[PDB]
């Protein structure tokens, strides 16, 4: 049988600065 | 070789649900930086900034994903296995409500100690029918001595202790303490 | 600079008066 | 540079009454 | 330049546990 | 036996700092 | 079958709150 | 006639720079002499040959330079001087460290989102702010994926990217958000 799915990748870079 | 440096935002006592993000530096440039727990087989890998910065995010974090961190770094040159010398572990917090403080009178003023058994809190100390806190301070160690002068002193009060800055995190309230006169 | 963040909220209430 | 965080808020009010 | 005024006070607290008989 | 698929996609990144005046 | 490769790292947060009026 | 011979790449035709890259050149029947072509100069670089039917080249930790159209051609000294085989399809290698975000939009009661760039075979990973794990995910063959979401449940700010379906991953900048009212 195949295996079982792999870990999720890491999160993400923060996001870009909001408006003023 | 030497040791790396690692810290947590925006606190390292948190509530739950609260985003971690773990930044460590080197003081020499590296390719990796593995991120250390007691009792993980293999490391788990930052994600690199820099060559001297670099991050991993806890996404809405649960109480077990407190402990004791420390972050090593490495060059593929040094070889297989190897890593630096292992950062100072970043102790992190995550409760929804910290242990209750004790509210005591100590060995004319009076003095009442409310004490918890945690660093870097704030403490405030409640008079009761008298709504906003009576007295607060910050304290690195983890107990504050408010003084009360004798003839304003009777009455009944409470403390409880909090982290300094959002996301809070706040002590249970101690037991109540009765002033007689 | 801007206003500083708001206060935490205060602790849980005094337990209230004895009754019947 | 923002100002401190305002003072803690106060203490909830006193509870209900004591039952028989 | 200066310091921002200070922050607002806090929300107060859930009210207290009930009293004894 | 075949490797079982590749993890999901990693979540996107925290939302960013609040904006300047 | 052994385990999945993990997945990619997720992209960019989305953008932070407004500034100060 | 000297049919043309296989060309592939490994780990990924799509690579982050650093990565060490093995070229495979297979010919349909027998040869000595594996030579790798690069549109410049004039002059052909050589495999490693490791059989009659397989060659093959390493090209150390790759530069975004390094990436472009590559044919591979087999050759025998019998053919006499300077005769080589039917040239392979063209291996198209791309080096980056990251790349172009893709355009999002919401397609003219369900709702359709189009997640789009103009790479072939990539995963697309449709996000909703507020939400931290991928709504969906789905490979394609076509530069864009298309994701449908239920119209009681649609509206909201969702954002999207795309990747390499396997390691080493290199991922697209994220669109800009799409806000469904
Ligand atoms: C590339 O290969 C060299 C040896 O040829 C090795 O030292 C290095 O670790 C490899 N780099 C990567 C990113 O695999
Ligand atoms: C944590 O970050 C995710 C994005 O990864 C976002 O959806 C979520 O709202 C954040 N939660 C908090 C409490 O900031
Ligand atoms: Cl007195
Ligand atoms: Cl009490
Ligand atoms: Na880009
Ligand atoms: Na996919």
């Amino acid at each position: 049988p195949p295996g079982p799915p792999g870990p999720p990748g890491p999160a993400g870079f923060p996001g870009p600065p909001g408006p003023p | 070789h030497p040791k790396p440096w690692l810290g947590a935002q925006p606190a390292t006592v948190v509530t739950p649900g609260v985003n971690v993000t773990l930044r460590c530096r080197a003081p020499q440039p590296a390719w990796r930086f593995g991120l250390f727990k007691p009792g993980e087989i293999a490391p788990l890998l930052f994600r690199d900034v820099s060559s001297e910065l670099a991050e991993f995010f806890l996404e809405e974090v649960t109480p077990a994903q407190g402990g004791s961190y420390r972050c090593c770094y490495r060059r593929p040159d040094w070889g297989p296995g190897v890593w630096s010398q292992p950062s100072d572990v970043l102790e992190l917090l995550v409760t929804e409500e910290l242990p209750r403080p004790s509210l005591v009178a100590l060995p004319a003023n009076v003095s009442l100690r409310c004490a918890g058994r945690l660093r870097n809190m704030s403490f405030v100390l409640y008079r009761e029918g008298v709504a906003a806190p009576l007295q607060y301070r910050h304290s690195a160690q983890p107990w504050a001595d408010f003084t009360l002068l004798g003839a304003r002193a009777p009455g009944t009060y409470s403390c409880y202790y909090h982290t300094p800055s959002a996301p809070y995190v706040l002590s249970q309230r101690s037991e109540v303490l009765v002033i007689a006169a």
